[PDB]
Formats: structure tokens, C-alpha cells, sequence
């Protein structure tokens, strides 16, 4: 297979195209579609390119009993090599907005189709998350934590957006809007700020409830999450050390620099006070010279 | 009450507004808050041979105020002055504190009595004796970080080690000189040590200029206007 597929980049056409599909099948409710993705990789960057349905059909009484079809598979990849030489089959996406456990059987018929481990595109299409429209997942196989198996998985992986220099032309245009975040002026980043605050509770606040549950509500206890925070722990800025100590130093440094760039524009102010005061005072002149020229006029009839 | 306006107010009229202002406040034993006003009342006002009583007056009454805190006038002041030969008390009134001597202001206040009393200005001149203590003591805490009693006493001419320590104690609940006393060694500590940059307090020090900055912004904008609807009606060719 292929090893190297770390990074997910996935075009603006991938999700709009992925969206078409759920609804112009009339599947809906939870009943899922499968479809390819085609596109390159045997590297790092995985571009998804183009993305199309496949007929698939979903079982409600077991929920690991489906149909996915074979033929329709090898007609598409004839075709569409001639559109670009740029689509090969590089996995498949599944129209979410959640990942399943039957998705990991699913699964083990696209890595027989290609020979690369082959990428899982969730698609959220029901956007109840704030973020993640995009999930990658790349099944994998590891040996797992608490005595147990080689057992299948799905490992996430960074899921970006970079886009295509075609898909950005189409995607400025259609926009019209102030954006999500763009990061342009002060406004849009002071809103910024405030925004990431409530970004970092949220994450935070889904893993106080994990842990409650393992202690509590017996989900097992799995050892990288664990793990992960002795790191955010170690990384965490202890006052009163002098790395914290210089940061207040600082403070008062940028805040100099400001205190300066305030009062450097009052200069810019002053200079334009003064422009329309002097403005004001030819407007006065103008005036007196009006009520002047009316007489000279008044007394040109009775001249002639 | 709070009922001075600023709309229909002009430069001599603001001017003499601060000037009772600072005359209450000096008066009721607050310095800072009356140096505050007189030097907004100078800075109003013209400078011309008209306004000349207002400023003579309004010169008089900052440098007492400002010797009251027991910060200094400078030399230059007096001798570039227009006005120097009415200042001439006031001038050794600056002398005579910054140089400690008890014996200099007994004198000064005695052959200038009836100047002062004029002026109305020798009320404040009386608490003026209790910073020719205070100033001396002053130098001697810039001058000398340890230093003993008894070495003080001499200088400023004092009785005892009691007497020094009495004026000492209550000198720095103000906090003028900026020490300590150890009477458990006989010697006077001075306790500026500096490092206000490694203090939490330069933020906020910023924070006063740059709301300063942003009050002249505003004071701009909305008097730029103002003349200009008047002007945009007025009739031209």
C-alpha cells in the first residue's frame, strides 16, 4: 500500500459536490450514500479533486448488510482518466454527518480496489458542528492500549483547506458576505479574539466529560488521551518563573509604542483643524465679496 | 454642586474659575489638588501688559503651593521674569527652604510681613516653617542612605535624638523623605530602591496619556464641524 498521506488537502468543489449528492438522491435521515473520490496521492499532500455517487443501499433490522456495486465503480475511472490524468482512485467519502462502525467493513472493499490505505472523506452535509464541514480518516492497522488486539481503526488526520488556484476564482465571487474570520482589519479580529475563547472551552469542556465517564460510566480507558494532557500539563506557563515574569516587561514596551502611535496621530488631526479652520475663513472673504457685487449690478440699470 | 459650564465660557473667564479653585483646596491642607488648578489657570490666560495683574497674582500663589509639597522652583523662573521685583520675597522663600534654615525664615516672614499680609499669601507662608524641617530632611535622605541620629541633629540643629525622630516619623507617613528609622541600631534607613520598571505599574501609567491622546481626538472632530454647517449656508459666488 502507501504509507505517506498525512495531510488532507480537499478542494471547495468536495463539499458543494458531496452536499449535491445527499440530496439529489432523496437520502436523507440518516440513510447514507457512498461515493468515490478520486483524485492523487502516494504522498504526504492527498488532493481530492473531483468526487461522484455510487448506488449503495442501507439495511435498518442489522446495520452490517448493504449493497454497494462493483461494475458502476470501473466504468467511472475508464471515463474520467480521459477528463484528467490527475483521478485515480484514492479512496471514498461517506456522507456522515457521523462515522460508523459499519463504515470500518465498508471499508475493506475500496483497500481491495486501491492499493494505497484508502481515505475516509466524512462530509458533514447537516453542519451541526461549528467546525470540522471536513473529517479525514485513513483506517489503519495498530496494536491497542489495555492489553488488547491488533484491532482496525480510523486515526484522524489534519482534514485542510488550501484550495485549487480554479476553485478560488469560483469561490471570492459567489461570496458576498463579511466572511466567517478573514483576519483583515481591527474589527474582524477583535471579534477574533473573543471567538478562539469560546473555541478553547468548548473542546476543553467535552473532555472533563470524558474523564468523569471513565471512572463513572466505565467507557475504557484509553491511554494517548490520557497522555496528551501530561503534555498540555508541561507546556502550561507557571507564574512567577522568569518566562512569565518577561511578558509582563513586554506589556509595558508595546504599550510605550502605542502610547507614541496615539499621540502621532493627533499630529495628522491637528494639521487637518487647521486646513479647515483656514477654509472657513475663504468662505468668509467669498461671502463679503458677493454682497459687495450685488450694488455694482443694481447701479449698472439705473446707469444705462 | 457641579454646575460650572463650558459652553459659553472664554480664556479669561476659565482662567479665574481655577484660580478660586486653587485657593479653597491649598487652604483645606490638599496640594496636589490645588497645584492641579493653578497651572491650568496661567495656561488659559493671555499673555499681554492688560492680563498682567492676573498673571502677577496667579505667579504668587504657585510657587507657595508647590513649596507646601516641598518640590522646589527653580532659579530661572525669578530671573527671566518681567515681574521679579514683586516675587523678590518669594524668591528667598525658595532659598530659604531648600537651604533648611530656621533662623532664614524667621527673618524672611518678619521683614517681608507686611508684603505677605497684603497679598494675603502669608497664611501659607506659616506652614512654609514646617518645610524648612522637611526639605533639610529631605536632602539629607538623597545625600546619606544610612546615617546616624546624632550626626542629624547637628545639622538642622536639634535638641535631642528624641526630637529628631518625633519630625522624622511623621515626615515619612507622608511620605516626603522616603525612609525607615531603626531605633534599634540608632541609625535612619532610606528606602528608595527604585525598580519601577520591574513593577506592575508602567502599564497603567501608559494608560492615563493614551486616554489624554483620545480626549483631543474627540475635541477635534466635533469642533472642525461646527463652523463649517454655518459656512456650507453662508452665501457665495
Amino acid at each position: 500500500m502507501s504509507l505517506q498521506h498525512e495531510k488532507v488537502t480537499i478542494a471547495p468543489l468536495v463539499l458543494l459536490s458531496a452536499l449535491d449528492h445527499y440530496e439529489r438522491t432523496q437520502t436523507k435521515e440518516n440513510k447514507r450514500c457512498v461515493g468515490v473520490i478520486l483524485g492523487d496521492a502516494n504522498s504526504s499532500t492527498i488532493r481530492v479533486t473531483n468526487s461522484f455517487a455510487l448506488p449503495f443501499e442501507e439495511d435498518e433490522k442489522n446495520s452490517d448488510v448493504w449493497f454497494l456495486d462493483h461494475n458502476y465503480i470501473e466504468n467511472m475511472n475508464e471515463m474520467c482518466k480521459k477528463i484528467n490524468a490527475k483521478e485515480k482512485l484514492i479512496g471514498w467519502y461517506h456522507s456522515g454527518p457521523k462515522l460508523r462502525a459499519s463504515d470500518l467493513k465498508i471499508n475493506e472493499l475500496f483497500k481491495k480496489y486501491t492499493q494505497n490505505n484508502p481515505l475516509l472523506l466524512i462530509v458533514d452535509v447537516k453542519q451541526q458542528g461549528v467546525g470540522l464541514p471536513t473529517d479525514a480518516y485513513v483506517a489503519i492497522e495498530q496494536v491497542k492500549d489495555d492489553g488488547t488486539s491488533t484491532e482496525k481503526t480510523f486515526l484522524h488526520l489534519p482534514c485542510t483547506i488550501e484550495a485549487e488556484e480554479a476553485e478560488e476564482i469560483g469561490v471570492e465571487h459567489l461570496l458576498r458576505d463579511v466572511r466567517d474570520q478573514a483576519a483583515g482589519g481591527l474589527s474582524i479580529r477583535l471579534t477574533n479574539q473573543l471567538k478562539s475563547l469560546k473555541g478553547l472551552q468548548s473542546k476543553l469542556k467535552d473532555v472533563v466529560e470524558y474523564l468523569d465517564k471513565v471512572i463513572n460510566k466505565e467507557l475504557p480507558i484509553n491511554h494517548t488521551i490520557l497522555g496528551k494532557l501530561q503534555d498540555v500539563f508541561n507546556l502550561l506557563p507557571n507564574l512567577g518563573t522568569p518566562d512569565d515574569d518577561e511578558i509582563d516587561v513586554e506589556n509595558h514596551d508595546r504599550i510605550n509604542i502605542s502610547n507614541n502611535l496615539q499621540k502621532a496621530l493627533t499630529v495628522k488631526t491637528n494639521d487637518e483643524l487647521m486646513v479647515i479652520y483656514i477654509s472657513n475663513l475663504v468662505r468668509s472673504i467669498i461671502a463679503f465679496d458677493d454682497l459687495i457685487e450685488n450694488k455694482i449690478q443694481n447701479k449698472k440699470i439705473q446707469e444705462q | 454642586k457641579l454646575e460650572y459650564p463650558h459652553t459659553d465660557v472664554s480664556s479669561s473667564l476659565e482662567a479665574r474659575y481655577f484660580f478660586y479653585l486653587s485657593k479653597i483646596n491649598a487652604i483645606q491642607l490638599d496640594y496636589s489638588t490645588a497645584n492641579e488648578y493653578i497651572i491650568a489657570a496661567i495656561r488659559k490666560a493671555p499673555h499681554n501688559s492688560k492680563s498682567l495683574g492676573f498673571l502677577q497674582q496667579s505667579n504668587k500663589l504657585h510657587c507657595c503651593i508647590q513649596l507646601l509639597m516641598g518640590d522646589i522652583p527653580e532659579l530661572s523662573f525669578f530671573h527671566q521674569s518681567n515681574m521679579q521685583k514683586s516675587l523678590l520675597p518669594y524668591y528667598h522663600l525658595t532659598k530659604a527652604v531648600k537651604l533648611g534654615d530656621l533662623k532664614k525664615f524667621t527673618s524672611t516672614i518678619t521683614k517681608y510681613k507686611q508684603l505677605l499680609l497684603k497679598d494675603d499669601t502669608y497664611q501659607l507662608c506659616v506652614r512654609l516653617r514646617s518645610n524648612v524641617i522637611k526639605t533639610g530632611i529631605r536632602i539629607i535622605s538623597l545625600t546619606y542612605k544610612k546615617i546616624s541620629l546624632r550626626d542629624i541633629c547637628l545639622k538642622l540643629n536639634l535638641d535631642s535624638e528624641q526630637t529628631v525622630e518625633y519630625m522624622v516619623s511623621r515626615a515619612i507617613r507622608d511620605g516626603v523623605i522616603e525612609a525607615k528609622i531603626n531605633h534599634e541600631d540608632g541609625f535612619i534607613e532610606t528606602t528608595e530602591l527604585l525598580n519601577i520598571y520591574d513593577s506592575e505599574d508602567p502599564q497603567q501609567v501608559f494608560d492615563e496619556r493614551i486616554k489624554f491622546a483620545n480626549q483631543l481626538h474627540d475635541e477635534y472632530l466635533v469642533s472642525m464641524r461646527y463652523p463649517e454647517d454655518k459656512k456650507t449656508q453662508q452665501n457665495e459666488k
